[PDB]
């Protein structure tokens, strides 16, 4: 069926307007909508008919919607704006309405921190059981946009490796963890392994060995 | 020079009500009008300050096709300048409107044996609507000096009504679709031509 | 107006489920019901709708062979049935309202959550982090336990039975590939009382009943 395209992540500063676009072939010629889904709330209409507002949404939410994208624009971007945006059609003769594929809208209200890493070689207990977790813990970073590679020695590994989706702190900041689960002999035939998180284009290594 | 996709609101499968009633806005296309009135598909094509036959020949800045559903006996009422429940209360036209208002019977399409009343008009407000305004509330309408609080009841009533379309009313009872094309002006650059 | 949904349910794969949707304050046949799904990760993704006067349901490419649309007007209420569950249903469902096209998704349920997960309850291993010079950062020592393997959530943690907050770090758990939790817990503390001083985490999972006093040397 139909296809709508969105950006994943936009970044906007406090105050300013935010752009979002929504692809599609000749979507000008339909009614497109937006939505506004806070984490763990139901969706919400923030603009119907390419432009017009519903009785509630502030007057800072005005769209847009020619040739083949649509655009939600918000003016004065606000702190409470960061949430996911997906925009919709529906179809006059299939009567089917497509979505698309959202965008999380992140207001850089913050300023940038880096992560504080720690990581904990397997346990002599859990490698008695035939077992062994790597534990490597991030922390205190934003935004929440981290990325993590696992080194034996200097060889990258991805097998075993499972990562949590950055969350929030108490402060503001965001927390992570990965664990790389590994079997007793491969943790002891390498030299070292290497943790590796990597934010807003700097790296924090930790190294642990047998 | 895309073509204007005028198909998607005179063909539209399901159509909205006329208290609730849609703008879809035509922008940077061609539109050929000679295409839309020779169809001879419509009990009522009455175009104001502009000619059909003339429209070809013409360009505006943006175009706005409403498109809601009333009664054949209303019809009358989509123009400028006219009262009635539709009229006042509903969807209204201004005395200077330089658009077509385009009617026909969707009694076929509109109708179920049993009764369809997914249509509605709004039948109590407090004051006519200004030219364009869509009066989305359901909020229950105060009669008396004694306020509502959202509990119907005597003096307190549900703004809105509902349409009842059988195929067996009478052709003035029956269900017209309505595609209401307004035109605007230059000064600012134009989009929409022929 | 108002849309008030069914309770989370958990299912095993080839199970069944059907969610319900109750409405209140307007003519339930008067509006088409609408379904939406959005699995974790992903976005919204339009199932169908079913015609609340003659009954039709009309279901979207994807959504064809498993999915039951069906209504009960005396209750104004619609359901939504799914056969052979699988482990890729695993979403939040919404049930929406379209007036019409216009304020079309006007109206919105809370939300089901459904999981399809072929787990059973477990219990978790808790297994020391200890504290050494790898853990050590000028005076501060960073040390935990990892609470691995156990279904379902939740699980609480706590140090030294609550008399140590500060400098606690609980974190979010893993769902691992295997289908079951894994979390981690830790605190830093100076350094100059790791052989005096003991640390103790308390390891709850109340679905499973398991309660684990942990020391980390
Ligand atoms: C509606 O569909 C018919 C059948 O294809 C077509 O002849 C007619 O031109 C269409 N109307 C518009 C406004 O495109």
């Amino acid at each position: 069926s139909y296809v709508l395209t969105q950006p994943p992540s936009v970044s906007v500063a406090p105050g300013k307007t935010a752009r979002i676009t929504c692809g599609g072939n000749n979507i000008g010629s339909k009614s497109v909508h937006w939505y506004q889904q806070k984490p763990g709330q139901a969706p919400v209409l923030v603009i119907y008919y390419d432009s017009d507002r519903p009785s509630g949404i502030p007057e800072r939410f005005s769209g847009s919607n020619s040739g083949n994208t649509a655009t939600l624009t918000i003016s004065g971007v606000e702190a409470g704006d960061e949430a996911d945006y997906y925009c919709q059609v529906w179809d006059s003769i299939s009567d089917h309405r497509v979505f698309g594929g959202g965008t999380k809208l992140t207001v850089l209200g913050q300023p940038k921190a880096a992560p504080s890493v720690t990581l904990f070689p397997p346990s002599s207990e859990e490698l008695q059981a035939n077992k062994a977790t790597l534990v490597c813990l991030i922390s205190d970073f934003y935004p929440g946009a981290v990325t993590v590679a696992w080194k034996a020695d200097s060889s990258p590994v991805k097998a075993g490796v499972e990562t949590t989706t950055p969350s929030k702190q108490s402060n503001n900041k965001y927390a992570a963890s990965s664990y790389l689960s590994l079997t007793p002999e491969q943790w002891k035939s390498h030299r070292s392994y290497s943790c590796q998180v990597t934010h807003e284009g700097s790296t924090v290594e930790k190294t642990v060995a047998p | 020079t895309n073509l204007c996709p005028f198909g998607e609101v005179f063909n539209a499968t399901r159509f909205a009500s006329v208290y609730a009633w849609n703008r879809k806005r035509i922008s940077n296309c061609v539109a050929d009008y000679s295409v839309l009135y020779n169809s001879a598909s419509f009990s009522t094509f009455k175009c104001y300050g502009v000619s059909p036959t003339k429209l070809n020949d013409l360009c505006f800045t943006n175009v706005y096709a409403d498109s809601f559903v009333i009664r054949g006996d209303e019809v009358r009422q989509i123009a400028p300048g006219q009262t009635g429940k539709i009229a006042d209360y509903n969807y209204k036209l201004p005395d200077d409107f330089t658009g077509c208002v385009i009617a026909w019977n969707s009694n076929n399409l509109d109708s179920k044996v049993g009764g369809n009343y997914n249509y509605l008009y709004r039948l109590f407000r407090k004051s006519n609507l200004k030219p364009f305004e869509r009066d989305i509330s359901t909020e229950i309408y105060q009669a008396g000096s004694t306020p509502c609080n959202g509990v119907e009841g005597f003096n307190c009533y549900f703004p809105l009504q509902s349409y009842g379309f059988q195929p067996t009313n009478g052709v003035g009872y029956q269900p017209y679709r309505v595609v209401v094309l307004s035109f605007e002006l230059l000064h600012a650059p134009a989009t929409v031509c022929g | 107006v108002q849309l008030v949904q069914s309770g989370s349910e958990l299912k095993k794969p080839g199970a069944s489920v059907k969610v319900s949707c109750k409405a209140s304050g307007y003519t339930f046949t008067t509006y088409v019901m609408n379904w939406v799904r959005q699995a974790p990760g992903q976005g919204l993704e339009w199932m169908g709708w079913i015609n609340t006067n003659t009954g039709n349901p009309t279901y979207a490419q994807g959504f064809t062979g498993r999915f039951v649309f069906s209504l009960d007007t005396s209750v104004s209420t619609a359901s939504l049935q799914i056969s052979s569950l699988k482990a890729e249903d695993t979403a939040v469902y919404y049930c929406s309202c379209e007036i019409t096209t216009l304020g079309g998704m006007d109206v919105w349920g809370q939300g089901t959550t459904v999981t399809v997960s072929s787990a059973s309850t477990k219990g978790p291993s808790v297994f020391p982090l200890a504290p050494s010079s790898k853990s050590t950062s000028g005076g501060t020592a960073a040390l935990g336990c990892l609470v691995k393997d156990y279904f379902p959530e939740p699980v609480t943690v706590s140090w030294n039975s609550g008399a140590l907050t500060s400098g606690v770090h609980t974190f979010p758990a893993v769902l691992q590939s295997s289908g079951l939790y894994s979390l981690s817990s830790v605190v830093t503390v100076p350094s100059s009382s790791l052989g005096t001083q003991t640390y103790i985490c308390n390891v709850n999972h109340k679905p499973s009943n398991t309660k684990v006093d942990k020391k980390v040397e």
